[PDB]
């Protein structure tokens, strides 16, 4: 049982920063992977990017160029900060945790696995609505 | 089973034994020297090598 | 016809009928291709592009070529697509612009499907005039008397096999897996092993193609790889790991008799020079692998369930024994496949 | 008759490499064996390695390995069947290889072995 | 040399059932003749070796038709009817082309209780 | 664009989502009830983790050409929601986003 | 070995014309001849007539003329030289030719006949 919600400004300006937080209940941070997800309203999600732990993280090659997140690390949040607001960041925005695992398909000396993610949970999400 | 005697009367059984002995079984060796498309033409030179050497 | 008391010097390196069997099969392997389509109109300029595949920027090892083509008419022409391996075309100098390997130098006949590559046995029986006596002993060297021999009008079963690091179903000695040498202390000359028990290999090629038909000219028809469906999977070979120390094991035990019972025995890899005599080459149902054999060849020996993998690579267009101006291109097979054959010995 | 042609003497730095090119004329290429060997003065001569232009397989002397590269070069025009050239590509240099290097071919008998070395070139001088 | 082997090597066989023992040749036994010259020899313990059939067909007279024997050139085998308490003993494939003469290893058929 | 299937409720509803298959694919489907955040269903291409019964299929991952399907049987009021499927491809790259959306409707409301 | 693979079963109307694709796999084709035969429930069987592939001189009953055609299709591609194609296109149906119909090829060897048939054909249940 856990319990994750962010808490962020939700009424930004275009060419603005931006950040949120994850609270944590049940389960702490160093333990679990950690992902973020949005979507606007009328369309399927998008999945921004994913965290582990000892640093390893990875984003969309969309959003490659500006967003970048951290951990914090004694106070047990996950933060997050995206650069440049425009008319196309008008979404809902969720919290999540995740699940790896492998798919193995053939010989598992020649590199022939890939990592797959699934979101076991999920936040309540808050609507972070560009206002021009 | 065959026979070790028919080792003899074959061909060149008698290629060990004593000169005493290959000369009743002599006529084997006698016989079975004769009778035995760029194929074609090696296998035809060596059997007319074959006769010419056994005419000679 | 067994003889009896009776010796004859046999010695293996000066023998005559070994050349004119490797004369006489270069010969043949020539008059089975004059009939089938020489393929000079493919040789052309190409546009290759990266295979449909997540690139994860460390391999090529397949290429989606685009090029034009002529029809069964004369005048008309098409434009037509083909999956080619990297070791068969050439950056000659947007995408980029490629070249077959063998245009440098010469057009190469394709070998027709009709006619298959796998050997079947080649018995060789002597003329009128002539005889071929046969050794019997189990421990003949290889060079000097063979004291038990036995005439014969027509060899045994030959299959002929091609195949470069490690020889292939190769008739097997019976009491001990035995060495065979000229001069053992001199370095040029090879040093044959043939085994006592056969050791099983595994190959295959995991990537399901698709013949696709091709037409060159009128009553010529190119084959080409169409389409990988499924998936893309590297060939690949496997041995038992337990029974291949255990054969090394008695290759050890062997070769210590000719050099002293304190010696360090190790094996390493190729040295090098070009790809089919430092990878293990052989052919699979009609398609010619090229497979990295270091996993086998490292030990150490001092005088006291699970299977090893091992890498292959696949060329398409072959040069075996290395004329002036003829390759051939191996056309590739529909579906997946794989064969099984016992090692007889190795080089 | 057979004519091993080399390339120039040459000056090196320690720490460089070397390229010998051994150019080799008036024989079948693909059939008889290369070998390289070195006289080092006040030392004695020291084999090297040898490759069989075929393939390519070479081998090299046991105190050399990780530091010597044996290549080939063979003809492929049908008119001029018989040239080739070999390549020897020696790394790791120090002071101790200033020295002379040749290469040679098998004698041609039917008779004769391996190591009998008819044929020479006409010698690199090395200066490190 | 053309040394054989036994599958098996003892079958305890109740008194009417049905024994078969195979013997594998490494190389083909043909003659110029076409049959192959191989024997099937059974000794009871304590004596000489009888001859239970000649080549795979052909059967040794004073021999009853409780034997039969099969084969196609490379790997040979038998057939016995119905089980008796001579028909203990030690059984053998013998060669009779190539020199030397080649043995199979030897079956002793048992009782069973 | 998000596509209606509509069946009795009891029956079997099937959907479809995404590509065509072209290597070994793993896919995994969502579950969005409407004014929340998803659900998953499914994880693997046919395993389904703890409190989500076995009346979900998926299609097996190990067939080359064909399309990700989910199939429902038994359907109810509270399966009445919006589905997602996201597949992760073996030759395709990343999906670095989801499928489209099939809304799912039950008749006789 | 030898495949005569046929058409699946099929419905027609009185009145309408089938057509039976039988295709030969395993020899070559252009030899030897394919007959083609019906089984009739509770009434026998019954020839129906043949075809010489080489070139496809074909022959009928008596009771079927004016009513079957039958051609072949030869294999012009010299890397499989060896299948071919026999088509049987039966017309005028009635209820009484409601029947199971069979493509057989000769036997194989030099002794035997024409007539006694070897290879047979899988069954292409025709119903009117
Ligand atoms: C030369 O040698 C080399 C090496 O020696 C050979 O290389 C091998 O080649 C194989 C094929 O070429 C290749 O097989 C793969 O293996 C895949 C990986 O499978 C392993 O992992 C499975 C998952 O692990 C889970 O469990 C562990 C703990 O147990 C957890 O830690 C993990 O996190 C996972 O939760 C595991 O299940 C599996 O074990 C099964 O197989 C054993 C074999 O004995 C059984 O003893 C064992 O009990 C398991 O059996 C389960 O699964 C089988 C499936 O076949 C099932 O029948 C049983 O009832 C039982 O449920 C391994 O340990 C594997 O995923 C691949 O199979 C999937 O993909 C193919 C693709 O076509 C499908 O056809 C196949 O059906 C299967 O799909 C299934 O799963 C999909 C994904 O969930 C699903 O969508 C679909 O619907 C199906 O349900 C395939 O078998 C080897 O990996 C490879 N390497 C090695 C080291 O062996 C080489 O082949 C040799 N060369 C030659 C010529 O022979
Ligand atoms: C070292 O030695 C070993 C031992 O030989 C070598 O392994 C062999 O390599 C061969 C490759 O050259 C390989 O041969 C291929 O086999 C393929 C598999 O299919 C065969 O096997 C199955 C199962 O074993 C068998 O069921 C099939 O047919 C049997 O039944 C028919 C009856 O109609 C018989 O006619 C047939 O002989 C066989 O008989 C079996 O049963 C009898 C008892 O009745 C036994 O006495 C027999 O011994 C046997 O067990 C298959 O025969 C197969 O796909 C390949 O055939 C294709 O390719 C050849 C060209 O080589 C072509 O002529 C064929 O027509 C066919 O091509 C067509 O189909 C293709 C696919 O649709 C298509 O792409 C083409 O265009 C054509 O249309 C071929 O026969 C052999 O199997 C293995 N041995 C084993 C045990 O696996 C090893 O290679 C050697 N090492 C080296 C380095 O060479
Ligand atoms: C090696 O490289 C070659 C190129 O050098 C490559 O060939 C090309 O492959 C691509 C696929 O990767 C082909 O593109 C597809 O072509 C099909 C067939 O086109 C026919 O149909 C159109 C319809 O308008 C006709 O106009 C045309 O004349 C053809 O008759 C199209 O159906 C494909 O469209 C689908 O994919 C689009 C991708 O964006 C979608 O946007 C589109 O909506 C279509 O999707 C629909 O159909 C799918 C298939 O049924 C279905 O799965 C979907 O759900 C949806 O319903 C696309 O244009 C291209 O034509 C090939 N070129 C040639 C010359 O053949 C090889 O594939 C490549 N091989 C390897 C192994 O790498
Ligand atoms: C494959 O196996 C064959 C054997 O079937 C080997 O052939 C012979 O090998 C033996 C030893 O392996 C060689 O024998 C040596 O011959 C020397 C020369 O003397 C002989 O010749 C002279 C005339 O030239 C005769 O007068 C004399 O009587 C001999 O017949 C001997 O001097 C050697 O003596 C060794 O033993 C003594 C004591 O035991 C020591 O003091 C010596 O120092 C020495 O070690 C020895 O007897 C023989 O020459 C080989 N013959 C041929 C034709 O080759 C092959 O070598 C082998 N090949 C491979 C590749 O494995
Ligand atoms: C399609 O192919 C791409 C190939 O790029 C593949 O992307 C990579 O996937 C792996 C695993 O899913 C990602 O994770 C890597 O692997 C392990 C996971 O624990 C880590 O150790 C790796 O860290 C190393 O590499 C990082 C980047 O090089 C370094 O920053 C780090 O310090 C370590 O050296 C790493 O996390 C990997 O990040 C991606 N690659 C990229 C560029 O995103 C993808 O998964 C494949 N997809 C499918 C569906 O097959
Ligand atoms: C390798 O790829 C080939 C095709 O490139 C695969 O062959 C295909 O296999 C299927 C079934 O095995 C064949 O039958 C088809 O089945 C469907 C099922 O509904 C049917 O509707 C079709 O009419 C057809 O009968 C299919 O014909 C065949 N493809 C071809 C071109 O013959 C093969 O399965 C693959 N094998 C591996 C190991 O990946
Ligand atoms: C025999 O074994 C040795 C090592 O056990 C092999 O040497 C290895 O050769 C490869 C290239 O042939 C080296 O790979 C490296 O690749 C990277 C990326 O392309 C490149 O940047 C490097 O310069 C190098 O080429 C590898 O380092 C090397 N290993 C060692 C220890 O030197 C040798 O290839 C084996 N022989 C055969 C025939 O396989
Ligand atoms: C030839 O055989 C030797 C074994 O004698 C192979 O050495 C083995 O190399 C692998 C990695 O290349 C080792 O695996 C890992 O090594 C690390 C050390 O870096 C070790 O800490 C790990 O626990 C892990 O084992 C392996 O241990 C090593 N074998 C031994 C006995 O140490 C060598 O790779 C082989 N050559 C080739 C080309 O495969
Ligand atoms: C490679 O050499 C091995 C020898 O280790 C061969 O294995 C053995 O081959 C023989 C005949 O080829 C098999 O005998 C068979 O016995 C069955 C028993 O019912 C019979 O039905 C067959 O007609 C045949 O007589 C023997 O079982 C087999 N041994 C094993 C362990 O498989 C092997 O055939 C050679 N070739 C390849 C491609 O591996
Ligand atoms: C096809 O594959 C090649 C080889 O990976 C790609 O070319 C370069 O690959 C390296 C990675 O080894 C990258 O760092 C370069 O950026 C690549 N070059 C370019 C121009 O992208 C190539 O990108 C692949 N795709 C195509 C369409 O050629
Ligand atoms: C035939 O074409 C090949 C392919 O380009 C040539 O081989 C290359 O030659 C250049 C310069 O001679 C070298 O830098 C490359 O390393 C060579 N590549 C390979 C794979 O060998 C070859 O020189 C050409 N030969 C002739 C006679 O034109
Ligand atoms: C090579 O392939 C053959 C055929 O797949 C393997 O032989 C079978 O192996 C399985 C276990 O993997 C056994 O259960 C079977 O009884 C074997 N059958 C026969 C006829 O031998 C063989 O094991 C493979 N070799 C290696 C080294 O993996
Ligand atoms: C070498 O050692 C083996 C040990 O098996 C022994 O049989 C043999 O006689 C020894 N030979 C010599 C020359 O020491």
């Amino acid at each position: 049982q856990v319990h994750l919600q962010e808490s962020g400004p939700g009424l930004v300006k275009p060419s603005e920063t931006l950040s949120l937080t994850c609270n944590v209940s049940g389960t702490l941070v160093r333990d679990n992977y950690w992902s973020w997800i949005r979507q606007p309203l009328g369309k399927q999600p998008e999945w921004i990017g994913y965290v582990h732990d000892s640093g390893d993280t990875n984003y969309n090659p969309s959003l490659k160029s500006r967003v970048h997140l951290s951990l914090d690390k004694s106070k047990n949040l996950v933060s997050l900060r995206l650069t440049g607001v425009t008319a196309a960041d008008s979404a809902i925005y969720y919290c999540a945790t995740t699940k790896h695992g492998r798919r193995i398909y053939g010989v598992v000396a020649f590199k022939e696995w890939f990592t797959y993610f699934y979101m076991d949970v999920w936040g309540k999400g808050t609507s972070v609505t560009v206002s021009s | 089973a065959v026979g070790i005697g028919a080792v003899f009367l074959g061909f060149l059984g008698a290629a060990g034994s004593t000169m005493g002995a290959a000369s009743m079984t002599l006529t084997v060796q006698a016989r079975n020297l004769l009778s035995g498309t760029v194929w074609g033409i090696k296998q035809l030179q060596a059997r007319v090598l074959a006769v010419e050497r056994y005419l000679r | 016809i067994h003889l009896e008391n009776v010796t004859e010097e046999f010695n293996m390196w000066k023998n005559n009928m070994v050349e004119q069997m490797h004369t006489d099969i270069i010969s043949l392997w020539d008059q089975s291709l004059k009939p089938c389509v020489k393929l000079t109109p493919l040789c052309v300029t190409l546009q290759c592009t990266n295979v449909t595949n997540n690139i994860t920027d460390m391999r090529g090892e397949l290429k989606n070529c685009s090029f034009n083509m002529t029809t069964e008419l004369r005048d008309k022409k098409q434009k037509v697509y083909s999956l080619f391996y990297r070791l068969d075309v050439v950056q000659i100098n947007s995408n980029k612009e490629y070249r077959l390997i063998n245009c440098n130098t010469s057009a190469c006949t394709q070998a027709c499907p009709k006619v298959s590559f796998e050997p079947i046995p080649i018995h060789y029986c002597a003329p009128a005039g002539f005889a071929i006596l046969k050794c019997k002993d189990k421990k003949f060297n290889g060079t000097g008397p063979c004291p038990s021999v036995s005439t014969v009008q027509c060899t045994h079963g030959i299959k002929p096999v091609v195949s470069t690091q490690l020889l292939l179903n190769g008739s097997l000695a019976e009491e001990e897996v035995m060495i065979r040498s000229e001069n053992i202390t001199n370095n040029a000359k090879n040093i044959l092993v043939q085994f006592n028990t056969p050791v099983q290999i595994n190959c295959t090629r995991p990537n399901n193609n698709t013949r696709k038909s091709i037409r060159i000219g009128p009553g010529q028809a190119f084959y080409a790889t169409g389409d990988i469906i499924g998936d893309i999977r590297q060939a690949h070979c496997n041995v038992s790991k337990a029974t291949w120390n255990e054969t090394l094991g008695k290759v050890v035990k062997q070769l210590r008799k000719h050099f002293g019972n304190n010696t360090i025995i190790r094996f390493a890899n190729s040295s090098g020079g070009d790809l089919e005599v430092t990878t293990h080459s052989f052919n699979c149902g009609g398609e010619f692998f090229y497979c990295n054999t270091s996993g086998l060849f490292n030990s150490t020996w001092i005088s006291n369930n699970d299977s090893i993998t091992l890498p292959c690579r696949i060329k398409q267009i072959i040069n075996m024994w290395q004329r002036i101006g003829q390759c051939m291109y191996a056309p590739p097979i529909q579906g997946v496949i794989r064969c099984v054959s016992n090692i007889t010995g190795l080089i | 008759q057979v004519q091993l042609v080399q390339s120039g003497a040459v000056i090196k730095t320690p720490g460089s490499s070397v390229k010998i090119s051994c150019r080799a004329s008036g024989y079948n290429f693909r059939d008889y064996s290369i070998h390289w060997v070195r006289l080092i003065p006040d030392k004695g001569f020291e084999w090297i390695g040898w490759i069989k232009p075929l393939w390519g397989a070479v081998s090299y002397a046991r105190q050399l390995q990780g530091r010597v590269s044996m290549t080939r070069q063979l003809s492929q025009d049908p008119d001029d069947p018989d040239w080739g050239v070999a390549y020897m590509e020696f790394s790791g240099l120090t002071p101790a290889d200033t020295a002379e290097y040749f290469c040679v071919r098998r004698g041609s008998c039917d008779y004769c072995g391996d190591f009998p070395w008819q044929y020479w070139g006409q010698g690199t001088v090395v200066v490190v | 040399d053309v040394l054989m082997t036994q599958t098996p090597l003892s079958l305890p066989v109740s008194l009417g059932d049905q024994a078969s023992i195979s013997c594998k040749s490494s190389q083909s036994i043909v003659y110029k003749d076409g049959n192959s010259y191989l024997e099937w020899y059974l000794q009871k313990v304590g004596q000489s070796p009888k001859l239970l059939i000649y080549r795979v067909s052909n059967r040794f007279s004073g021999v009853p038709d409780r034997f039969s024997g099969s084969g196609s050139g490379t790997d040979f085998t038998l057939k016995i009817s119905r089980v008796e308490a001579e028909d203990l003993g030690v059984y053998y494939c013998f060669q009779g082309t190539h020199l030397p003469y080649t043995f199979g290893g030897g079956t002793k058929l048992e009782m069973k209780r | 664009a998000p596509t209606f299937v509509s069946v009795a409720p009891g029956q079997t509803a099937r959907i479809t989502c995404g590509e065509e298959s072209l290597g070994s694919r793993s896919v995994i489907w969502y579950q969005q009830r409407p004014g929340q955040a998803p659900s998953l269903i499914i994880y693997n291409n046919n395993d389904r983790p703890s409190g989500i019964p076995d009346r979900f299929s998926g299609s097996p991952g190990s067939t080359f050409g064909t399309t990700a399907t989910l199939t429902i049987t038994s359907v109810e009021a509270g399966d009445e929601a919006d589905y997602y499927c996201h597949i992760w491809d073996s030759r395709r790259p990343t999906n670095w986003v989801f499928g489209e959306g099939t809304t799912l409707i039950v008749l006789s409301q």
